């Protein structure tokens, strides 16, 4: 009936997408998540925003989502979308290693689910996934790599981003103290955490509200750990340290 | 209708309309002063306002038919100097939708048009210009239908 | 033939009102309670009849899934038993691939994902149901929560339905990583017991318990054996 | 104004606005008039012209050999119904080897125009028709409405200013079935004379006409061809 | 805006876009249908609108199968469409299962049809309400009616349109369980004239039809003869 | 809100207007039929000195004998243009002669208003084709030439001005055209109103002209032909 | 039917002045076997028109089901239009052709008598959508057997009276059932004129001379 | 399956989901193509380069096949869409008519795919304008451009995008045979004319140029410095 | 409380406080016929009592009733829109037959109005069709749990009962009968049949006689679902 239609793809009189405005909007609330690109690994770092006596641990992170043996990614938005594109990513890299016998390069992976995103936001009348993602891995052809993706499927690669609550700081101070080309996984680590500390404003890093994954290469094999406790801990006393030795 | 509604101004209405109820028939029952109502809408009318015991008979006024109109038309024709040449029946047919007013009116537009014209009778002709001037029809600039 | 475009769609300031009422209606729901013990589950719920005239056992609340699963709801009746059969659907298709009964991560998940197409799907309104799930695998219990949104969670112990806030609270000051099964169901009754306005009887309420031998609904007498102490 | 949206939304009347609009189309169409005799079956069809420099827009149209129609109302909406009738006369042919009784297909037309009438997103057929054809059981003259309704008749008018035409029809009914081909015509052509607006007459540019007989097929009369019926008016 | 569509309830449970569609049923000129030990007859009071339209046009009296009738009010289109689908459902049965559809069958198979375009918006409910009826040895006479809202019963005198009540006061009068089908086609054109209206429409037709004993359980058109008698028979009434 | 299959209280529906309307937005074109022929011609309307007059195509040929001439939302001819060019040729396939132009014109006039939202095909047209087409050819019939609106309503018309200046483009052509007048004539009056309408001066890189003829195919002018024109013109 | 399991055999007719006679035997064949012996194969397709079959019964008792249902909704209408015996020969053949196209045939043929507007009609049909209308018709073994006799009259005296043909159709019956190894004793005559169709009870060949 | 008309018309002949599409257009980033004698260039200018994104996956000039390249102003998505749908024609046209597309050909493809999407059922307009250079088999230099509407011309030279009004203007006054004389001269031509509209200049826009046998460059940002100095 | 946004009012979609208002007013919608019925469960006998209203002498009696046979163990009573409730007896009907066919025994009661609420429950699911305002309560006996009585509603809700009413009165009935099941056992006989008719009798104070109700009962001894005549009801009118 067009009387309840909604009209979730048509444009606006100054040329806009309403829906997919509302979901980046959406976006800006959820947990900060973060990535850093360095020269002999990459890492995701995000704020873990469930944080409850009562919950649970299961499975090896909460948000961060292993899709290849090279590849791996975390969301920031609605977690029930996220498990649906989440899962077609799976399904994309495997169809193109039955395919070519060859693992999916990065860039392809991203093209490819964002080319799902942007059709829903052009025909069908369903809602845009309201979910925005970071992606990590390595390939043949371009080394670690970093890339972002949004509802209204648009993607890039960066050096270093974030996306989630207070990104705007969390990209100013980024791009304050980066030093492209020559970042080692360390002081990419201590990078990762002083924004971390700086950005979520309730209260401070407890090595409990942060999950740590990481990306290298160890003997011609991709690796993806997701740092434990004792390690993240050791890191934040370590930034306090350094902090109290600054003042 | 009443209804529980926070906006005043529509509280005093009901006040009055209360009062006009109980006049109508509640103690003191009156036997010497009749009502008769008209409303073009009873759709919103108060249940306690269309009971049994205060409008008992709900008089439908229907759109006039044919015989209606052509009635009408005579009724407001009688004083004007019609010739006998005007067809009632093929005006009541061509004037359908029509009520009491708009048939008063496509008389009255006839003689105007009459008027117009210089002549001492109208005419069937005149009669038609008066219903076309009467149904208020505004053309598309173009006409492609077949 | 069915409408073609989503009911649920993003507000200006970027929330899912849709998904936000059936929360609502989930939250005046019955409440409902799931502790994960040391060597097993329990799952309680408030079944308060309307009148005496209502029959107690004609309709379940805690039904099992499979031969280890079993689930509990708090929210609308009759859209948990749309969940529940596709739950065992979906147990079933698991096995039939694999041999194996699912695990409780991966039906939990696999039900995640109906209640999620239910927000995005055309001409369909989301569950107005929250969904507490209990399992049994590789020598581990697992408790686990399922919103309408599509989300879930993995708890330790957990409460839902009305003055779920306090049943959280309540949970929190009492609970304990070292509790046994025996205690887990003692806290689970007491859970319920602090809002409950009236007597609580065999037939007031609901229980089942998931363990190594297997998911199973407590009868009625064992209720009672309960309830005494 | 919010029930004369939609085909499927009744009124608070128990009307359906739209149907009533449909209606309205064929009345702002041209003037065409349908009568039958003892033998024969007559159309004759008064035609305009947008411009001055542009041709005549016809109004008659072929179906069978047995079965013609007048159109008042949307082309477009003509042109389906006219194929969807050909196709039905063409299918009782090649199925059994016989023409298709004329009442027969207007109730195929009935059934086929009531449909959109009562789906969400479609809409009445914007044309009127009226079909004359002949038949085991003789002559037959039809009315079709925007509305599925049809009318089985001996003489009928509709398009604008047709209700002068029908006033004709009404007072001469009496002698159309015992009169000859070139009466009946003639009566066909004074009524739609009346429907023309005073300081105006019957053209051979402007009339069409079209005539179906026991032994006479459908034929369709226009240009030079129509100044024999004319000459005598 | 709680009538704008049939999938909607109404604050206080109706569904305006059916109640719409009985009123314009109710516009139709009466209609009516009298059972009796031999059989049934049908009476409608068909309005001549105007003079240039053939006796027997816009006939509201057809024949769904070859021993089951069927009277027709309100909309016409709609209705010829009822009666195709009673057509087909009555012609399926014999395919099926090998002997003429009981009545009762019949009229619950499209009372179904009726009652499913009143649950959706992609469909509007029928603007008419109809009746049907037959005769067998087996089953004797029955007579059945149809609203908008796809409601089906039995009786033993209906009528519907215009003039419903006067109608239905009239045939309260009747005493039609133990009349035959002659005397009954006399009293349904006596109804017919009485409720009738002539001084608000012009002019009527009598259309008359039965099935019965006397007709070998066939619903046929009432021969000419006695629908002569029969208006005589009421005209003359008509003191 | 308002279906696109909805009826305007006058019966007009109101897509059909509004795409009407559209077509007023068009270049003017004009067409003339002369026993020697048929002429188009069309103002291109140049909106800036950077673009290339040669990439706008408002003439085209249907088939060696049929010529068309658009005005209005150029983009959607397209698909109008090109089922007639396929339906010209399956004809020449299937019956190994050429279409005349009417069956060219009602081919083309069926595909237009076949729109709809509900139960029409997976992806058929949503709405009405905004574009008024002439199309000019010669048959067995002779020089031909075929108005086409939005509305799927076509006629032949001897002379026919569409575009921007429609009303007053037709107003020269009742006073200059005659049945008598050849195709020399006709393009020279063609182009003397358009010099007129046009809002720019005319030369030889803004106005296109195609005519065809009995014997010759379908042709469109050069610059070289275009400039002897103009300059007596 | 790709293959039949109870067949008729032969079905005759001839018309006469005023009218047309078709006869078939009331046996039903599975396989050399005379199985069903009470089994009629004329149908009375309306007022005018008169239908009789050969091969499988099944496939002709289907034909019979539609086509007593088209007749019927014709009947409904009461418009004063009824199919002719032209018309359901018409009918009949495309039914036909069609299922031979689809390589599902109807294992029948059919022989159609009517009478209508004072002119007889006789006309044949087969499985594969033959058809053609003769002054006589005789499908399965009566092609050999009684249509020479029928001709060979038919050609020395155009027109029959009502008993000649009748006589001359109970002579080919008995040479039918003499050579016939599929034939019954017991048949009907189906005859239709201007005072409709009539079928006649259980004939049977009384006259069958056995000197050996 | 959707089927609401999302493009319809309007009181005065207009479609608004058009015009809209339009107006998203103009907000992208400008765009500027020339029509050299020897030689197309196609420009673009960037809005910011972040110092942190990485450039190499987020060009805004395309190759669509050997012989021809585009470049959008508009919705990234929705040109990535557009651009892959030409790629596959771009083969498929090789494998069928075993010959290399033509400008105006797939310029013809995209602009019909454009149309499409404004009178299907269910679907939104593209919101993207294109600028498609390249050279025929004949060797002849094209360039065309194409609107939401699906219209397309063939320019000289045209702009795209944010400020293209004034781009346009400034192409008008400065385009002539003498300019496009010499490839360098060509190739500064573009860049004068995005320096009407873009402020930093050199690092702030992206070049792109096509030859007659060889395929498309990139500039580096040296040589794009040195342009704009040597234009100052 | 009852805040409206948007369309919840006009589809099944949540209201702000988590409410599906178009459910309600199928509810509310049962109330339109004006008719009112009991089911009571007897120690081995299952009694269903409903009023039955015939406003003219025209109609014919017969036609108009409320009690249908599911199966030949099963019978249901409908209350509500006259036109619904039949359709979903149709439904009932066809699952019960589909039962049979598929696993090779009669359908229990309970798995019959499980299927049936299945159904309505899609209805308040799904925005295209409105839900169904009628209510049926089903009775037969189980194998080995005895007389069963069930009764669906709109939403779906499908709980068991020991003794039921719905329509007009079911406020007052449930009353009536929930203070008979408190005293001893809501009647532990065949005569279960007095309890219901005194339960129906007393909210609308009627005083019924023979033509004014229709019963309808299965028992252990004879599971088949009957319908009793006239006779029969007047016999426990009498008796009461």
């Amino acid at each position: 009936s067009r009387r309840y239609d909604s009209r979730t793809t048509i444009f606006s009189p100054e040329g806009r997408l309403y829906q997919v405005e509302y979901a980046m909007e959406a976006i800006g609330h959820a947990g900060t998540c973060l990535g850093i690109l360095a020269n002999d690994g990459v890492l995701l770092a995000a704020e873990r925003r469930n944080i409850h006596k009562l919950l649970d641990e299961v499975f090896f992170s909460e948000k961060i989502y292993k899709l290849n043996e090279d590849m791996a990614c975390s969301v920031a938005g609605i977690t029930s979308d996220a498990n649906v594109l989440t899962n077609e990513l799976r399904l994309i890299a495997q169809r193109y290693l039955l395919q070519y016998q060859e693992p999916i390069p990065c860039e392809q992976l991203v093209t490819a689910l964002c080319d799902i995103k942007q059709a829903y936001t052009q025909f069908g009348g369903k809602r845009p996934f309201g979910v925005s993602l970071l992606y990590i891995g390595w390939d043949k052809h371009y080394g670690f790599q970093l890339y972002q993706s949004d509802p209204s499927g648009n993607y890039g690669g960066w050096k270093a981003t974030c996306i989630g609550n207070n990104s705007a700081a969390a990209v100013s101070m980024l791009k304050q103290d980066y030093k492209e080309g020559e970042m080692t996984l360390k002081s990419a680590l201590a990078l990762a955490i002083k924004v971390l500390n700086k950005t979520m404003d309730v209260s401070k890093l407890s090595a409990e509200k942060v999950e740590i994954a990481t990306l290298t290469r160890e003997n011609g094999k991709t690796v993806i750990r997701v740092l434990k406790q004792k390690e993240v801990e050791q890191l934040i006393k370590k930034h306090e340290e350094e902090e109290a030795k600054a003042e | 209708k009443r209804f529980d509604s926070e906006k005043a101004g529509d509280r005093e209405v009901q006040r009055t309309m209360l009062e006009l109820l109980n006049q109508l028939d509640g103690f003191q029952p009156n036997t010497q002063v009749k009502v008769i109502a008209a409303t073009n809408r009873v759709d919103i009318l108060d249940p306690a306002l269309l009971r049994s015991g205060r409008l008992d008979r709900k008089i439908e006024f229907p759109m006039p038919n044919e015989e209606a109109r052509a009635r009408i038309m005579q009724i407001h024709s009688r004083k004007m100097n019609v010739s006998p040449d005007v067809n009632y029946e093929e005006l009541a047919r061509c004037t359908d939708d029509f009520n009491g007013a708009q048939c008063k009116a496509v008389c009255v537009e006839a003689g105007m048009i009459a008027l117009r014209r210089g002549a001492t009778e109208l005419t069937h002709e005149d009669y038609m210009e008066g219903i076309l001037e009467v149904q208020a029809k505004k053309k598309a600039n173009l006409q492609y239908y077949a | 033939r069915g409408y073609s475009f989503s009911l649920t769609t993003f507000s200006p300031s970027g929330k899912l009102v849709q998904i936000e009422y059936a929360l609502a209606a989930v939250a005046g729901g019955a409440p409902s309670v799931g502790i994960k013990a040391a060597n097993g589950v329990v799952l309680a719920t408030e079944k308060k009849q309307k009148s005496i005239l209502y029959d107690e056992r004609s309709v379940h609340k805690v039904e099992p899934i499979t031969k280890h699963i079993g689930l509990v709801y708090s929210g609308m009746g009759p859209d948990y038993r749309v969940l529940v059969h596709r739950a065992r659907k979906l147990a079933q298709q698991y096995y039939l691939v694999y041999q194996e009964p699912i695990p409780t991560a991966q039906l939990v998940q696999r039900v995640a994902s109906v209640m999620q197409e239910y927000t995005q799907s055309g001409g369909v309104r989301p569950f107005g149901v929250s969904l507490l799930i209990c399992g049994w695998n590789e020598g581990r219990p697992y408790l686990f929560q399922s919103d309408p949104s599509g989300a879930y969670f993995a708890w330790k112990a957990t409460a839902m339905g009305k003055n779920y806030v306090n049943g959280k609270t309540f949970l929190e000051k009492r609970y304990n990583e070292d509790l046994e099964l025996e205690d887990a169901i003692h806290t689970a009754i007491l859970t319920l017991k602090e809002s409950f306005e009236g007597q609580m009887t065999e037939d007031n309420i609901e229980v089942g318990i998931c363990n190594e031998a297997g998911f199973r609904r407590l009868t009625p007498t064992e209720v009672k054996d309960y309830l005494a102490a | 104004n919010q029930y004369d949206n939609d085909v499927t939304v009744w009124s608070p009347q128990g009307r359906i606005h739209q149907i009533e609009y449909a209606m309205e189309a064929v009345k702002q169409g041209s003037a065409t008039v349908g009568l039958k005799s003892k033998t024969h079956a007559v159309l004759v069809a008064l035609k305009r012209a947008q411009s001055e420099l542009a041709a005549h827009q016809k109004k008659i149209l072929h179906v069978d050999n047995h079965i013609g129609i007048s159109i008042a109302g949307l082309t477009a909406d003509a042109r389906l119904l006219c194929n969807f009738m050909r196709q039905e006369c063409l299918d009782s042919r090649f199925v059994f080897d016989r023409p298709l009784p004329v009442s027969r297909l207007v109730s195929l037309i009935g059934s086929k125009t009531q449909i959109p009438t009562q789906r969400y997103g479609r809409r009445p057929y914007g044309v009127g028709l009226l079909i004359a054809g002949y038949d085991d059981m003789g002559p037959h003259i039809f009315q079709t409405c925007p509305s599925a309704n049809y009318f089985d008749c001996r003489a009928m008018s509709i398009g604008a200013r047709s209700q002068s035409a029908r006033t004709y029809l009404e007072r001469h009914m009496s002698e159309f079935m015992e009169c000859n081909l070139n009466e009946l015509v003639k009566h066909g052509l004074r009524a739609l004379r009346e429907t023309l607006p005073a300081e105006q007459d019957l053209t051979t540019k402007n009339v069409s006409i079209g005539i179906v007989g026991k032994d006479l097929e459908f034929t369709i009369y226009d240009d030079d061809d129509v100044s024999p019926f004319l000459e005598g008016l | 805006g709680y009538d704008l569509s049939a999938s909607t309830f109404s604050p206080d449970g109706r569904v305006f876009q059916v109640e719409y569609a009985m009123k314009a049923v109710e516009n139709s000129s009466t209609a009516i249908g009298i059972r009796c030990k031999d059989g049934v007859v049908f009476g409608v009071e068909k309005l001549v609108l105007s003079k240039l339209y053939e006796e027997g046009s816009n006939k509201r009296l057809f024949n769904v199968d070859r021993h089951v009738g069927m009277a027709v009010a309100g909309l016409l289109a709609d209705a010829r469409s009822l009666a195709d689908i009673a057509r087909e459902e009555a012609s399926n049965f014999r395919s099926n299962f090998g002997y003429n559809i009981p009545l009762k069958h019949l009229a619950d198979r499209v009372a179904m049809y009726v009652h499913a375009y009143t649950l959706y918006s992609a469909v509007r409910p029928f603007g008419c309400s109809f009746m049907l009826g037959s005769y067998s040895v087996n089953d004797g006479a029955q007579l059945y009616m149809i609203d908008p809202s796809g409601v089906s019963y039995g009786y033993w005198g209906c009528a519907i349109g215009k003039a419903r009540q006067a109608a239905k006061t009239e045939i309260e009068k009747l005493q039609m369980k133990e009349m035959t089908c002659r005397d009954i086609v006399k009293e349904v054109a006596k109804i017919i004239y009485i409720v009738h209206d002539e001084v608000k429409d012009k002019a009527f037709e009598l259309e008359l039809s039965w099935v019965g004993e006397l007709t070998n359980g066939r619903h046929e058109i009432v021969p000419k003869d006695i629908r002569e008698e029969a208006e005589k028979y009421a005209k003359e009434s008509l003191k | 809100y308002r279906g696109v299959n909805t009826f305007s209280p006058e019966g007009r529906l109101f897509q059909v207007e509004y795409a009407i309307e559209a077509i007023k937005l068009g270049s003017t074109a004009i067409g003339i039929q002369t026993s020697e022929g048929v002429c188009l011609a069309v103002e291109k309307r140049i909106t800036s000195p950077l673009m290339e007059p040669s990439s706008i195509e408002k003439i085209v040929e249907i088939d060696a004998h049929i010529g068309c001439a658009m005005s209005g939302l150029i983009a959607d001819a397209k698909t109008l243009i090109d089922k007639a060019r396929v339906e010209t040729q399956n004809h020449w396939f299937t019956y190994n002669e050429t279409m005349t132009v009417e069956s060219v014109t009602q081919a083309v006039s069926n595909l237009a208003l076949q729109f709809g939202e509900e139960d029409a095909d997976p992806g058929a047209m949503s709405r009405p084709f905004g574009v008024a087409l002439l199309f000019g050819g010669v048959d067995e019939k002779g020089p031909q030439l075929f108005h086409m609106d939005p509305s799927g309503t076509f006629v032949q018309c001897d002379a026919r001005a569409i575009g921007s200046a429609s009303e007053g483009a037709q107003s020269s052509l009742q006073e200059v055209y005659h049945k008598s007048m050849t195709l020399k004539e006709a393009i020279k009056s063609s182009l003397i109103i358009l010099k007129q309408v046009m809002e720019e001066k005319l030369n030889a890189t803004n106005i296109e002209l195609a005519t065809v003829q009995p014997g010759q195919n379908f042709h469109m002018f050069t610059k070289e032909e275009l400039e002897e024109v103009i300059k007596d013109i | 039917t790709q293959n039949p399991m109870v067949t008729g055999t032969s079905v005759l007719g001839v018309k006469f002045e005023g009218g047309v006679v078709i006869a078939a035997d009331m046996l039903g064949s599975y396989g050399s076997l005379a199985r069903f012996r009470n089994i009629s194969r004329i149908m009375r397709v309306n007022n005018s028109t008169m239908l009789g079959a050969s091969g499988d019964y099944a496939d002709f008792q289907y034909l019979k089901q539609v086509l007593g249902q088209m007749v019927i909704d014709e009947e409904l209408l009461g418009d004063g239009h009824s199919y002719s015996p032209r018309a359901i020969h018409s009918w009949l053949t495309r039914a036909m052709y069609s299922r031979r196209s689809k390589m599902n045939p109807l294992w029948n043929t059919m022989v159609i008598g009517g009478y209508a507007d004072g002119e007889s009609f006789l006309g044949y049909v087969d499985m594969l959508g033959v058809a053609y209308e003769a002054p006589s018709l005789a499908t399965g073994y009566g092609a050999y057997l009684a249509q020479p006799l029928l001709r060979e009259v038919l050609e020395k005296q155009p027109v029959l009276s009502q008993t000649e043909a009748r006589d001359l159709v109970e002579r080919c019956m008995r040479v039918l059932y003499y050579r016939d190894a599929r034939s019954y004793n017991r048949f009907q005559i189906a005859t239709v004129t201007e005072k409709g169709v009539e079928i006649e009870g259980p004939l049977s060949t009384e006259t069958n001379w056995d000197i050996a | 399956s959707y089927d609401r008309a999302i493009t319809v018309f309007s009181p005065d002949g207009h479609l608004f989901q058009v015009e809209y599409a339009q107006e998203a257009v103009k907000k992208g980033s400008t765009a500027v193509g020339v029509r050299g004698r020897d030689i197309v260039v196609l420009g673009v200018e960037k809005k910011s380069v972040a110092k942190l994104q990485d450039e190499r996956t987020v060009r805004k000039i395309c190759a669509l096949d050997d012989n021809v390249c585009m470049a959008f102003a508009g919705l990234t998505a929705d040109a990535r869409i557009v651009i892959n749908r030409a790629r596959v024609e771009c083969q498929s046209h090789r494998l069928t008519v075993e010959d290399p597309v033509t400008v105006e050909y797939i310029t013809r493809y995209i602009a019909s795919l454009k149309q499409r999407y404004t009178q299907s059922n269910g679907r939104r307009p593209f919101g993207i304008s294109a600028l498609i250079v390249g050279f025929d088999f004949d060797g002849t230099p094209r360039l065309y451009q194409t609107d939401p509407s699906g219209t397309y011309h063939a320019w000289k030279a045209n702009a795209i995008g944010r400020g293209a009004k004034s781009v346009r203007e400034f192409l008008e006054k400065n385009y002539t045979d003498e300019a496009i004389e010499t490839d360098d001269l060509t190739i500064k031509l573009v860049i004068k004319a995005l320096l009407e509209v873009v402020q930093s200049g050199g690092k702030n826009i992206e070049l792109a140029v096509m030859r007659r046998d060889q395929s498309l460059k990139i500039l580096n940002p040296e040589e794009i410095e040195k342009y704009v100095a040597e234009i100052e | 409380r009852g805040s409206s946004a948007g369309f919840d009012r006009h589809i099944t979609i949540f209201s702000p406080e988590g409410r599906l208002y178009q459910v309600e007013y199928a509810f509310k919608a049962i109330n339109q016929g004006g008719l009112t019925s009991v089911a009571v469960r007897g120690k081995d006998c299952a009694v269903i009592v409903t009023q039955k209203k015939v406003p003219d002498k025209l109609l014919d009696s017969s036609t108009v009733t409320h009690l249908f046979k599911i199966t030949e163990n099963i019978g249901c009573v409908m209350t509500g829109m006259t036109a619904d409730s039949r359709s979903q007896v149709q439904r009932a009907r066809y699952e019960a037959a589909n039962w049979k066919y598929k696993y090779g025994y009669e359908i229990p009661v309970d798995m019959l109005c499980k299927r049936i609420a299945d159904i309505s429950q899609v209805y308040t699911q799904n925005a295209e069709m409105r839900p169904l305002g009628c209510c049926m309560i089903l009775i037969g006996i189980d194998e080995e749990q005895g007389p069963q009585v069930y009764k669906c509603d709109p939403a779906g809700y499908y709980c068991g009962f020991k003794a039921t009413a719905a329509g007009v009165k079911q406020t007052e009935s449930t009353s009536f009968l929930e203070k008979k099941v408190k005293k001893k056992f809501d009647w532990t006989f065949e005569q279960t049949v007095e309890t219901a008719i005194t339960c129906l009798s007393t909210v609308l104070s009627i005083d019924f006689k023979p033509s004014e109700i229709e019963v309808g009962v299965v028992t252990v001894e004879n599971p088949k679902f009957r319908i009793l005549t006239e006779a029969e009801i007047d016999a426990h009118l009498v008796a009461l």
